[PDB]
């Protein structure tokens, strides 16, 4: 019985090992937007007789 | 066809970590399965026939 007590510690001891990380890598990246139209910014002035 | 297979049980062992550790957790209770852990003496010899 306490020889199972004194295996049993020795296992925990033992399988306290890491094994790895994860981790995702999103620092730097941002959504992008879609712009549906170009501004001109363009107006025609044109004189009553055409002219 | 016919075969004789001794049954000692399964046990489940993990990878990554040393085997003696875990061997030795089975051994007691492998012990235990045979009536081996504690001290004793062996009366077969009344178990008999003519």
């Amino acid at each position: 019985e306490d020889m199972a007590k004194i295996y049993g510690a020795v296992a925990a001891v033992s399988k306290n090992v890491n094994s790895s990380v994860t981790y995702e890598v999103k620092r730097g990246t941002h959504e992008l937007i879609k712009v549906p139209t170009i501004p001109h910014n363009l107006v025609l002035i044109q004189s009553d007789n055409g002219k | 066809h016919a075969l004789i297979k001794e049954d000692l049980g399964q046990w489940p062992v993990e990878t990554g970590i040393s085997l003696v550790n875990q061997a030795g957790v089975f051994a007691v209770q492998l012990a235990n399965k045979l009536g081996i852990d504690k001290p004793f003496v062996l009366d077969a010899g009344s178990n008999y026939f003519t």
